[PDB]
């Protein structure tokens, strides 16, 4: 088993530095001090109070039509364009239409297969293809919500002639006593946490080590923890339930690190075998806490928007990057760095997952989607960790961290560390509260 | 009528922990009146002495594993046109609707069809459910003699609660 990870060499190699990474001892004052953790989220009045069980098309139908339309509403308000045309309207003038992107097929975007489907309140969901030949810049994906201006003049298809860029929600403001939060280091981590050969979590425990060591003030752990695509998981090798397994792994994360007096924060995937398999997913059931415990260990749904010391952290373990990034289709010359395009999306569409259709094996329930995968504003830090090469990337004002996996096959993994501390109020607004990030080797 | 509402539902496979041979269920008892055995107590293959009332953690485990399959089917949208000359199938709910649902895209006449309906979905979950639910399936028995032998022989306080286990891995999704 494990034989290969437990002789690895690389141990503690960082692999890329962000920001003053020099300049900061990767430590954390454990608990000491004021850590403040809160849950965000984004009211809404809208849904009716009785839902069924699983979900009805006609459900589906009106949580895309008021992404399209709340989306447009604001872009309208923003490029202040004064009216929609219909998609099926033909016109000799240029128009401005508002729709979602899609493919005319069951394969792969590409430039000659763009479709546009409106939204109900101007178009009454109508899809007209586009021609992207006019079109000297774009980045489109499925699920996209634009504003574009072209000709129409059949009302059989539109020919681009300009692509209005996304607009992101405001970053967070913070109030004084968020200005009065010292410095915090927040680890960040995601599954799997055991070699594909073995069931020993080796990196796991490693990781353990790792945090008792540096002490953090915050550790934030992806799922999965008992991962639903391990070979002894799928094949129902194991003597114990799933369900047990899992609370073990957890056991062993809060036990073996009760001593470092860092904060806990697990998030669920959709491949933790044990749970609820439909994203949104709401928490991990664990009871099996002291009442010390308990104020050391905090479980949050997936996705999750987190405010750290007032620092606000986008969280997701679902693999939105390399399923948006098998999507989308570009074009411009080619000084272009895909995941910028892919993260800029993520911020400017307003939503955790924006893809649609998902990638083929997501279960997304669309009412439940609505109401607790939007963001509620444009994240300081967004943690994506994805199959794709761990990286720090800082876009539209956010420092975007892929902290990769923990293990990779048989091989180790990484796993991430960040700085923080809000600068002194004023000044050209946006300081990010993040420091330094370094992407280090388990 | 029970054998036809469950018709269409997949059958709960599991394979034995010892000799390997694939386990089929579709009834808490297997065979008929008189020799008439909780399915769960022998294996299938008769050279394997193991008996899988032994293996109920594997047993819910496999379970686990087929719900969270069902639902992510369900989940997955399949669509597929109700026009035999067209049969389109996509996974895109289009949001144009005509009178009753999804306005096929290809032809533009016909309505868009779940592929693996709601009610395939809950009827399959209800066939897991019982196939698992001895107190249900011993309460069919006409006679408080059949029962109460059988009862007295296979169903202790144990092996029922074994079953009851079973019957609602259900919902834990
Ligand atoms: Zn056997
Ligand atoms: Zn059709």
């Amino acid at each position: 088993p494990s034989q290969k990870y437990n002789s690895r060499s690389n141990r503690g190699e960082v692999v890329t530095s962000f920001g003053l990474a020099q300049g900061v001892s990767w430590s954390g004052r454990g608990g000491a001090g004021n850590i403040s953790l809160k849950v965000l989220g984004c009211p809404e009045a809208l849904t009716g109070s009785y839902k069924s069980m699983f979900q009805k098309l006609p459900d589906i139908r009106e949580v895309l039509t008021c992404k399209i339309e709340e989306l447009g509403s604001e872009l309208k308000e923003h490029y202040k364009i004064e009216a929609f045309t219909p998609l099926l309207a033909p016109a000799q003038e240029p128009v401005t239409l508002l729709g979602q992107i899609g493919c005319d097929s069951n394969g792969k975007l590409n430039n000659k297969s763009v479709i546009l489907e409106g939204d109900r309140e101007h178009s009454s969901g109508a899809q007209i293809p586009v021609d992207l030949s006019e079109l000297k810049e774009y980045s489109l994906f499925p699920g996209q919500v634009v504003i574009m201006e072209g000709i129409n003049t059949t009302g059989r298809k539109l020919v681009a002639t300009k692509l209005y860029e996304g607009v992101p929600l405001p970053f967070y403001q913070p109030t004084e006593e968020d200005a009065d939060f010292e410095q915090s280091m927040v680890l960040v981590a995601c599954g799997p946490y055991t070699t594909s050969d073995s069931i020993t979590y080796d990196p796991l425990l490693d990781l353990i080590a790792v945090i008792n060591h540096d002490r953090p003030d915050v550790c934030i752990l992806f799922g999965p923890f008992l991962d639903a695509k391990h070979e002894q998981v799928e094949n129902c090798l194991l003597t114990s339930p799933f369900e047990d397994i899992f609370k073990q792994c957890l056991r062993t994360i809060i036990e073996g690190t009760r001593s470092s007096g860092s904060h806990l924060v697990f998030v669920p995937s959709l491949r933790d075998v044990h749970h609820e398999p439909v994203y949104p997913q709401p928490p991990f059931s664990y009871s099996d806490l002291s009442r010390e415990d308990k104020k050391q260990v905090q479980f949050v749904s997936e996705p999750c928007s987190l405010s750290i010391n007032g620092v606000i952290f986008g969280l997701t373990s679902t693999d939105l990057l390399f399923h948006l990034g098998a999507e989308e289709i570009s074009s411009s010359s080619g000084t272009s760095d895909r995941f910028s395009r892919i993260l800029k999306h993520i911020l400017t569409q307003r939503s955790y997952y924006p893809l649609y259709p998902p990638q083929e094996d997501m279960a997304i329930d669309y009412e439940s989607f609505y109401v607790y995968a939007q963001l509620p504003v444009t994240p300081d830090v967004l943690i994506i960790p994805s199959e794709l090469r761990y990286f720090v990337k800082d876009v539209l004002g956010c420092v975007c961290v892929n902290p990769g996996r923990l293990t990779k096959g048989q091989v180790g993994g990484t796993f991430a560390r960040l700085y923080l501390r809000r600068p002194a109020a004023d000044g050209a607004e946006r300081q990010s509260p993040c420091i330094a990030v370094q992407v280090v080797r388990i | 009528t029970d054998e036809e509402k469950y018709r269409d539902c997949e059958r709960f496979k599991c394979p034995c922990p010892t000799c390997g041979t694939e386990n089929i269920y579709d009834n808490v008892f297997d065979g008929s009146g008189t020799d008439m055995e909780p399915s769960l107590y022998r294996c299938s293959n008769i050279d394997c002495k193991a008996s899988p009332l032994t293996f109920t953690v594997q047993l819910s485990n496999k379970l686990i594993m087929d719900i969270r399959r069902f639902i992510k089917k369900y989940y997955d949208g399949w669509l597929i046109c109700e026009e035999p000359t067209c049969r389109n199938r996509t996974r895109h709910l289009p949001l144009q609707f005509s009178r009753t649902g999804p306005l096929c895209p290809a032809c533009m006449k016909a309505t868009l069809q779940p592929e693996y309906s709601d009610k395939s979905l809950y009827t399959q979950l209800c066939f897991y459910r019982y196939i698992f639910d001895a107190e249900c399936a011993l309460e069919k028995l006409t006679t408080d003699h059949e029962k109460d032998k059988l009862k007295k022989q296979f169903f202790t306080p144990k092996v029922l609660q074994d079953y009851r286990k079973l019957k609602n891995t259900a919902e834990q999704f």
